[PDB]
């Protein structure tokens, strides 16, 4: 909360998940969304 | 018992988890931060560091992204990154990618557990609640009590 001073965000949800996996290619380099959905059960509640 | 029976029907324990999410997006920062100094607020950048080092993440990796963080503009992108230090934590330990060619397998010990499922769950439900998913919030008080 700190860091982003703003709670009740809005935005498409689409644009986070493609800004996560821009992120995810740049650091890791290894993993992406579907070696995740089902299999760690992290994104299972919302809808990225 | 009259007065048990209307406190029974306020005491913020009992009431709709929607009414609790609307609570916690109602109220703002600047009414909390205001008045006090720009001291008292430790830098969120070295404790987030120092607990991911604390959880045996590589140094220079989080560093790197807690600069990142630090230099990024943008409540949007801020948020994806943090979300991008919960999936390589959640990574780096439980190693899902790497094929384990071994067939021992480790667990790490139950606090490296709890520490994971707090930090995933807070995470998520901040998230949830920046946008006000209800059935989710319902399903994470769930999983935490």
């Amino acid at each position: 909360y700190k860091i982003v001073k703003t709670t009740r965000l809005v935005g498409s949800i689409k644009d986070l998940s493609r800004e996560v996996e821009r992120h995810l290619h740049r650091y890791n380099r290894w993993i992406t969304l579907e070696d995740i959905r089902s299999r760690s059960s992290l994104l299972d509640y919302s809808c990225l | 018992s009259s007065t048990l029976r209307e406190m029974s029907l306020v005491l913020f324990n009992c009431s709709s988890p929607k009414s609790e999410m609307q609570r916690a997006r109602s109220l703002n920062y600047q009414d909390l931060v205001r008045g006090f100094p720009e001291e008292i607020i430790s830098n969120p950048y070295n404790e987030m560091i120092i607990t991911l080092i604390d959880s045996d993440v590589e140094s220079f990796l989080v560093h790197k992204m807690v600069d990142d963080l630090e230099l990024q503009r943008g409540t949007l992108s801020k948020v994806a990154i943090i979300i991008a230090i919960m999936i390589v934590f959640s990574n780096r330990v439980f190693n899902v990618s790497k094929p384990l060619t071994d067939p021992s397998f480790y667990p790490p010990s139950d606090p490296k557990i709890l520490r994971h499922f707090n930090i995933c769950c807070s995470t998520m439900m901040y998230l949830s609640t920046a946008l006000g998913d209800v059935p989710s919030f319902a399903r994470l008080h769930d999983l935490y009590n």
